């Protein structure tokens, strides 16, 4: 109940490179392996969870994983049969989503041309691999990362890009209008993705989807399965807050909602999709 | 009846030298193919089946060439069957040749070898033949010229052939080189438009009877030698095409030309990127400017290909 907050640091401490929702599946995971009342013993490691981080991601990742459990469930009950089919199938939910980034690498890197100027947000990690296994491919461009104020996140992608020879760029915060010209696409790496196909990202994607439609820029998002979460806002007071805040006067939201009209094409795990084709995949994921 | 052609793979002009010393003037490469892989293409678009060809000078690279080429596997619906001899000294002794072995029973494409173009030689076969059973063997050969503009690049300012054509039966009633002239001598017995736009192009569809019209007149040598000792005695008519690109690359300069034609795309059907021979070497991507990059290439950093570029 308290280590569970501990083995989640852990797995934050040996692995930076693995994602915030990946880590709370494998420490709830961890805690699944100590009939219904471990399906509530489950849900308060979600709140647990949540409750520490305030991603989208982890409240939606955990909870996927409330279902991709409790879904093995509905075919069968038991005692201990269905901790250990509970925990095969989870294992294999785990391994299923550590093959996540490569596939997205491999869809969204043909969607570079040569010579191009992308744009992007603060820092991802998907973002990166899409790169990654864009100069994989002998593609070579040029990259704009905002700085991305509070936490300076573009200056460490930048300084986690600058390693794969790419010419990047660490413009203002306030300049994406100003190079939104220079960029021939923008890729960013979705924290969320929302029902209606929008996106939930740190501070800042908003704007630079605004601008990009306003010149027609295409926008391309890189998110995962798991982080499909089932929200639906409507403007940036719907996002709860949960997420907005990880805590003259300053207000600082961490995340705001890209409207789904935005934004061009999202790159899954499970296939590029259309903004319009998340909300069936939510569905699915969903009954 | 099938069509056949002849295409004589040796250019009996000494004109390539130095570069005809070390390898034939047809199997060097046009753009990253050999000219007579696109002359033999020509043919197979045309619908050419038994397209003989003569080779005489350095017969072994291009015979060891053409049977490890796409028109010598039994897929192909053309057959080459290569005839090698070095008794030919100029196309005269080839179309001899045709001769005391019968190789063609109908009127057939005489090609020279480095022709290349898109030609679709079934309008002016049509109507070679038509005008070929109606008069009872008046006319002996249907040359093809493009309709071109005299200053073209193409047009080397060496071949420049100016024709007086009878302008209802597109009869060619007079034809010379105008290699070095600067006013132009027509007899007044051919009385009929005089054209100066037409580029040569060398794709003449003869008629069996101009084999029979090499034997017994030993004299000639080439077809323009023909056309000229012809056209004063057996009536060469012509067909003039304006949508199709059609030339061959008798000397360097008009090889930079056809060349440059080719990479943009001017020879549609027969663009590098297109493959036409299916070598897995020479493959293709048109990016966007006629930049065309093989497979794996590498290209490096900050390097900058305009235009044009294979
Ligand atoms: O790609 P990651 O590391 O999983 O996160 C993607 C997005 O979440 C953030 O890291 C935090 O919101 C953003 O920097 C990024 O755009």
């Amino acid at each position: 109940d308290k280590e569970l907050i501990e083995y989640f640091k852990s797995q934050m401490k040996e692995d930076p490179d693995m994602a915030s929702a990946v880590a709370a599946i494998r420490t709830l995971l961890e805690f699944l392996k100590r009939i219904q009342g471990l399906r509530a013993n489950l849900t308060s490691a979600i709140e647990t969870l949540c409750g520490v981080d305030s991603s989208v991601a982890v409240s939606s990742g955990g909870e996927l994983f409330l279902r991709f459990i409790s879904l093995a469930s509905l075919e069968y009950s038991d005692y201990s049969k269905c901790k250990k089919i509970m925990i095969e199938r989870g294992e294999l939910f785990l391994r299923r989503i550590s093959l996540s980034r490569n596939k997205i690498a491999d869809l969204c890197h043909t969607f570079i041309k040569d010579g191009a100027t992308i744009l992007t947000h603060a820092y991802s990690r998907v973002v990166l691999r899409v790169l990654e296994a864009a100069v994989a491919a002998k593609k070579r461009f040029s990259v704009y990362v905002t700085e991305s104020q509070p936490d300076l996140s573009g200056k460490k992608m930048a300084k986690a890009l600058c390693h794969l020879n790419v010419p990047v760029t660490v413009v203002l915060d306030a300049a994406v209008g100003y190079i939104m010209e220079k960029a021939d696409l923008v890729i960013v790496g979705a924290e969320g993705v929302v029902e209606n196909g929008g996106i939930i990202n740190k501070i800042g994607t908003n704007q630079m989807a605004v601008c990009a439609k306003a010149q027609n820029k295409p926008f391309y998002v890189v998110a995962e399965s798991f982080k499909f979460v089932r929200l639906f806002p409507l403007n940036q007071q719907d996002v709860p807050d949960k997420f907005k805040y990880k805590a003259l006067k300053e207000e600082h939201p961490w995340v705001d909602y890209t409207a789904p009209s935005l934004i061009t094409l999202l790159f899954t795990d499970l296939g590029v999709l259309t903004p319009s084709a998340v909300s069936d995949e939510l569905i699915k994921l969903y009954l | 009846p099938p069509l056949q052609a002849v295409l004589v793979a040796d250019s009996f002009d000494r004109r390539f030298f130095p570069i005809s010393k070390d390898q034939p003037r047809v199997l060097l490469p046009l753009a990253n193919v050999a000219l007579i892989d696109y002359t033999l293409e020509f043919l197979t678009a045309t619908g050419v089946q038994e397209t003989f060809v003569f080779c005489c000078w350095k017969a072994a690279q291009i015979k060891e060439h053409l049977l490890k080429s796409k028109w010598c596997r039994p897929t192909s619906l053309n057959v080459v069957r290569i005839i090698t001899s070095e008794l030919y000294r100029s196309l005269g002794d080839v179309l001899r040749d045709v001769d005391a072995k019968a190789l063609v029973r109908s009127d057939f494409l005489l090609v020279y070898g480095d022709v290349i173009s898109n030609i679709n030689i079934t309008r002016a076969l049509e109507e070679h033949r038509l005008r070929r059973k109606l008069e009872k063997n008046v006319s002996v050969m249907t040359m093809i010229f493009k309709e071109s503009s005299p200053s073209h690049p193409t047009r080397c300012h060496e071949d420049n052939v100016v024709v007086a054509v009878d302008s209802t039966t597109n009869r060619v009633l007079h034809f010379q080189k105008t290699q070095g002239l600067r006013r132009f001598a027509f007899p007044l017995s051919l009385f009929v438009e005089v054209r100066y736009d037409l580029l040569d192009c060398h794709i003449s569809i003869c008629s069996p009877q101009v084999a029979q019209l090499f034997t017994d007149n030993f004299d000639y040598q080439t077809r323009d030698d023909f056309v000229r000792g012809l056209l004063v005695n057996n009536q060469i008519h012509m067909h003039v095409t304006a949508k199709e690109y059609g030339a061959r690359v008798s000397n360097l300069h008009m090889y930079s030309a056809v060349c440059a034609d080719v990479i943009r795309r001017w020879v549609y059907p027969l663009t590098p990127e297109a493959n036409f021979t299916d070598s897995t070497t020479q493959s293709c991507t048109h990016s966007r400017h006629n930049i065309y990059r093989g497979p794996e290439v590498s290209l490096g950093h900050g390097s900058i290909l305009e235009e044009n570029v294979l």
